[PDB]
């Protein structure tokens, strides 16, 4: 879950 | 009286993030999908809204202290708190003249009849306008204003926090630094802490009630298809 | 030699069917998000297809015998064809002038190079332009145009079907209408219909090529969130 | 899953 999230995050 | 050379430099950490994260001529706005005059603002808010989303990210990450924390918090974090943060930086672009959010011409002029035409009743919308009059009566200098959304973002009460003891460091750590700069650099600011620490409740309250009125809307598909990926995933329940 | 009262009236209620779902001015283009000329155009080709989808799902519903399809079915066939129909459509604004397609003024021109600031490669484009060539040589009459999408979107091999009994029985019986509509009204169409299932089977080469680009952008989060959730959904391996 | 695919299914 949260794929986007982790990649916004670097 | 005065400020460390560890305290200024969180200063000088938060103001350029904030610079590097929020554009005041708010040209990218173009290239969301057009605002139009069932729920027309919708699609217009939720580009908006993601593109803020982006942004507060961006400024979280150079938050100090904020990227040395596991993955899980930093979502945490974000997720329960996006919507406040994103009610704090729209306060730069509100305006006591005409009561509305003043980001272009006539079209980027969200009032609050716009704002209706997205799904929100007066419950929220009510409540919210009176929060931006209020927070910009405080007239914040803009290290006031760049660490009220820092405070706000290292809240430990959040849902799904579990390192919630580093997260109250940072966050008092971030208080003092607040604490400190009123009493310094902003002249007749003898209780503009309390007033800021009111703010945060505040928008509590402005989270609970955005986050019943969105819960309806994300049960009904042809309105929740409007929405963008990202919204859909911080404003969601995955855990 | 000619056709029956209920074949012609299957030919009224599709003609109308895509009158109704598909607009040659192109208005509601403006309501999408601008196109940029990395990746500048998926946004704007994103809208614009999933803005495809909701039509080619009314076009679905208005088709006689596939409302009576259980749910699942429904899905089955539309998610494995909806890029095969929507490539079907797309002739109808594609012009061999300048080899692209037209849909207003210099924004709405979709060149083979705004295809590529998406993220295709020209191991799909190059098919897909010359597919559109000999379909647009074939000079379909709206009835025809109409019909071989009805037929491509009635296909019992796609994965995910189970009542595909019933789905070849609808196709083949809509091939027959189209099989006579050339022997009756299309002077120099004795060849017509093996051309038509020929493209077929060519739409099948770009859904596969199409699959494959796509599902190399959904694995990377930062260009997957410039999606629509219906794009998601349908273009999704989820079932 | 397909909670948007149904809805546009009216
Ligand atoms: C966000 C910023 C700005 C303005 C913000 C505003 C003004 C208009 C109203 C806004 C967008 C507020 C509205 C009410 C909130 C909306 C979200 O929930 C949303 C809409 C609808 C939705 O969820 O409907 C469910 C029933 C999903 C997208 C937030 C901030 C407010 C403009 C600039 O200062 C930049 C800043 O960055
Ligand atoms: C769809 C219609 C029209 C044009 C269609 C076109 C012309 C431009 C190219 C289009 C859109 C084609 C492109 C290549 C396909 C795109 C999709 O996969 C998409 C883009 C990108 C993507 O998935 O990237 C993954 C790497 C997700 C959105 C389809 C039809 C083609 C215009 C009118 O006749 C209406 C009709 O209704």
């Amino acid at each position: 879950r949260h794929k986007i999230l982790h990649r916004l995050l670097q | 009286h005065m400020l460390s050379d560890e305290q200024m430099q969180i200063i000088n950490s938060l103001v350029e993030a904030h610079h590097k994260t929020y554009d005041d001529s708010y040209s990218d706005f173009v290239r969301f999908r057009p605002p139009v005059r069932r729920l027309s603002m919708l699609p217009h808010l939720a580009d908006l809204v993601s593109y803020s989303i982006q942004k507060v990210i961006g400024f979280a990450k150079m938050i100090p202290g904020f990227r040395d924390l596991t993955a899980e918090d930093q979502i945490a974090l974000l997720k329960s708190s996006a919507i406040e943060i994103i009610m704090l930086r729209s306060n730069q672009s509100f305006s006591l003249e005409d009561m509305s959010w003043s980001c272009g011409g006539p079209d980027f002029k969200y009032c609050i009849n716009d704002v209706t035409k997205a799904g929100h009743t007066l419950e929220l919308l009510e409540p919210l306008v009176k929060f931006q009059v209020g927070l910009k009566k405080l007239k914040l200098h803009e290290e006031e204003h760049v660490l009220l959304m820092a405070i706000c973002l290292l809240s430990p009460d959040r849902p799904g926090v579990q390192d919630h003891v580093r997260i109250e460091a940072l966050q008092d750590r971030l208080c003092d630094v607040l604490q400190a700069y009123i009493r310094i650099q902003h002249p007749g600011g003898r209780l503009l802490y309390a007033k800021m620490i009111q703010k945060l409740a505040d928008l509590r309250s402005l989270n609970e009630e955005h986050s019943k009125q969105y819960r309806s809307l994300s049960f009904q598909p042809e309105h929740s298809m409007q929405l963008t990926p990202l919204v859909l995933e911080v404003f969601g329940s995955e855990v």
